[PDB]
């Protein structure tokens, strides 16, 4: 949401930074935590329940004086939110080497067609073999939309323009794809409302014909009070075990999702805040709440870095210490940046300034602009990529700039800008190599001295940018965050 | 926007580098004054070697007198 967390985060800061904390401060700070929940479309009775749940969870009346009050008061509300969002039932996860079939249900316009592509692309990126099934025969041009999205996501799909019965086409698609031993088979179902009994029974017919391993209900975040009535009715007929929340960018912020969880006792697997297929984020329970309290996930980021799994770390270190920074290494670093995933999630997980800093309006196309860097650098040959310094060689023969511009677009100014960026990065790497022993390997210098670390910190603080270093936390804050990444 | 993208890149690069390269790093200990205290202690040691030397009676084994 990136907005409720700020309000809730400011409520916890109001409770803290006070010469004293009595029974009046708690209530005062609890009012700010209630108003924020009310703005999140949550029922007033549930809010009055969380307020009473945290009141009994932290009694200052007979609280053993001498124990951290704030620490156990901020943790009392963190457990409340987590509980408020955790159903308590373990989710379903497909097994390797077995055909797992997932059936999607939801209302019209919920985004099931896009959800199929998002889930399929996520599993394909993770390494799963997946295929698409289009069992929509009521929405006009639904198969065309699914086909174009699938060929955009290079994911196999099945369907037919002329077939009108969704049961037969879905069953035959599953039967066809089970022959070639496909692991994940997701079937796209047309929109449906509980008021219409014909499609209501068609849903049971397709469910019995396919027998999905798990049923996923797609719920938009912009709907209001009408969510519970349809969700309970849908669960009463089919075995819904998980749900996916879409349109997180909406103003309604999915306030009915908490009541849906309290009703169905099922968790949300993923959330999507963008129309684009690549916008797909997990809904891990503990990290989501930890983000709301300025306690960003550290395990998730290190897990992502481990997924990056750099092949070697010794030859790179000795290259850096000698002050060599080539173009091919820069291209590999950019490739790792692209493979790192969405850019917003990288800095969202840090305990730093906040998660509502990466705006979708401009940085989404800024990533595509950065994509042009590899296009420009792909015109470089092996001699240029492996050269010790590209600026020196590029300053001797201008015709190589023309050759590079041949493969790429104009690039007359773009090549010069890329060379300036490479020169700045090369000087940064030269200084990092001149720090004289801040890297692993070689000698057994496991512990780093404070003097060399101070010199490196001074060098780092002088070249990043203004207005972001001051809010980072200063030298002490930056070093503490780096230590957090070390231990975490 | 370019500055913001540069900031993001720098932060990600730093995180990656620390995770895959730097070793144990002290949080903060009022970073040592040793950078200039080296010359300060050089002057201090020049003072230390300038410690006063106590006077002494010079030995001289003379012979005999005369009669
Ligand atoms: N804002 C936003 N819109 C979304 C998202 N996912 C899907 N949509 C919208 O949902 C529409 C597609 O819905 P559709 O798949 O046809 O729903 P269906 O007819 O029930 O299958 C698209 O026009 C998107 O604009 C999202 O994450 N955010």
């Amino acid at each position: 949401l990136a907005d409720l967390g700020r309000k809730i985060t400011s409520a916890l800061r109001s409770l803290s930074n006070a010469t004293i904390i009595n029974e009046e401060v708690l209530n005062a700070m609890l009012k700010e935590v209630c108003t924020a929940l009310l703005e999140a479309d949550v029922n007033i009775k549930l809010v009055k329940q969380l307020r009473e749940n945290v009141k009994s969870a932290i009694d200052l009346e007979e609280m053993a004086s001498g124990l951290n009050k704030r620490k156990m008061i901020q943790h009392a509300v963190f457990k409340e939110l987590v509980k408020l969002v955790d159903p308590g039932v373990k989710a379903w996860t497909p097994t390797k080497g077995k055909q797992n079939v997932i059936m999607f249900v939801g209302l019209q316009g919920s985004g099931k067609t896009t959800t199929c592509s998002k889930l399929a692309y996520y599993y394909q990126r993770k390494g799963w073999k997946t295929c698409l099934i289009c069992a929509d025969t009521f929405r006009a041009g639904a198969f065309d939309q699914l086909k174009q999205n699938a060929t955009k996501a290079r994911i196999p799909f099945y369907g037919s323009y002329t077939e009108m019965d969704p049961v037969i086409i879905a069953s035959e698609g599953v039967e066809k794809f089970k022959n070639e031993n496909f692991e994940i088979i997701i079937v796209d179902t047309s929109g449906r409302h509980k008021q219409e009994d014909s499609l209501f029974e068609e849903m049971l017919q397709v469910a019995n014909a396919i027998q999905p391993d798990n049923i996923v209900y797609v719920m938009d975040a912009s709907i209001g009070q009408a969510c519970e009535a349809q969700a309970k009715a849908f669960k009463d007929k089919v075995d819904v075990a998980s749900v996916i929340v879409t349109k997180l960018d909406g103003h309604a912020k999915g306030g009915g999702a908490l009541s849906a969880v309290a009703a169905t006792k099922s968790p949300i697997i993923f959330i999507g805040t963008g129309e684009h297929i690549d916008d797909f984020e997990p809904f891990k329970t503990q990290p989501f709440i930890s983000k709301l309290l300025g306690m960003g996930d550290i395990e998730g980021l290190i897990d992502k870095v481990n997924e990056l799994k750099l092949d070697d770390n010794e030859a790179l270190i000795e290259k850096l210490k000698h002050g060599q920074f080539t173009l091919r290494d820069m291209y590999e670093q950019f490739q790792n940046i692209m493979k790192m995933g969405p850019f917003s999630q990288i800095l969202g997980m840090i305990p730093g300034f906040g998660t509502d800093f990466m705006s979708k309006g401009n940085e989404q196309e800024s990533m595509a602009r950065l994509k042009k860097l590899m296009t420009i650098m792909d015109s470089m040959n092996d001699q240029e990529l492996d050269s010790t310094d590209g600026a020196k060689v590029f300053s001797k023969q201008p015709g190589r700039i023309q050759r590079v511009a041949r493969g790429s677009g104009v690039s007359t100014r773009d090549v010069q800008e890329l060379l300036t960026q490479y020169t700045k990065f090369a000087q940064m790497v030269k200084k990092m190599g001149g720090i004289k022993g801040l890297f692993k390997g070689g000698d057994m210098s496991k512990n780093v001295s404070q003097s060399q670390m101070a010199k490196l910190n001074q060098q780092m603080a002088k070249m990043m940018d203004p207005r972001v270093l001051h809010h980072m936390g200063g030298m002490a804050g930056l070093q503490s965050m780096m230590r957090q990444f070390q231990q975490g | 926007l370019d500055k913001l993208i540069r900031v993001g890149i720098i932060l990600v690069l730093l995180i990656w580098g620390t995770v895959l390269l730097l070793k144990s790093i002290p949080h903060h200990s009022n970073t040592p004054d040793y950078q200039e205290p080296n010359s300060n202690y050089t002057n201090d040691g020049k003072l230390k070697v300038s410690f006063s030397v106590v006077r002494n009676n010079t030995f001289h084994p003379k012979y005999h007198e005369l009669h």
